[PDB]
């Protein structure tokens, strides 16, 4: 497994019951968010760790056909059956780098 | 997707 891209972002999940975003893992702050590629089965996943204490706040697969939504210039999002993930990037450049890596990953799947 |  190899990191193909990384960006700084505050990782959020959507609390549908209350119609609100909450910090992934319980506390607000920036994480280093990677896309990892695993050879052999050709899989990708997003893995993010809090800069402060290395808490893993996101670890989710990227399936073929995932719909990655660039809601704003610095907030991007996607879903699975259980929850909706959001990345609040530290800059538009961080967001564009991550998005381009994600979209190219979806082309390799 | 939900809004921000
Ligand atoms: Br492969």
């Amino acid at each position: 497994e190899q990191s193909i891209c990384q960006a700084r972002a505050a990782v959020m999940v959507y609390d549908d019951a209350n119609k609100k975003w909450v910090p992934a893992g319980g506390s607000t702050g920036f994480s280093r968010v990677h896309i990892y590629h695993h050879t052999g089965n050709n899989t990708f996943r997003v893995v993010g760790r809090k800069i402060q204490d290395h808490q893993v706040v996101i670890n989710c697969a990227i399936p073929k056909g995932l719909k990655y939504n660039q809601a704003t210039q610095t907030f991007h999002q996607w879903r699975d059956a259980r929850q909706v993930y959001g990345l609040n990037f530290g800059s538009k450049e961080d967001a564009n780098v991550f998005a381009s890596a994600m979209m190219h990953a979806l082309e390799v799947l | 997707x939900p809004p921000x």
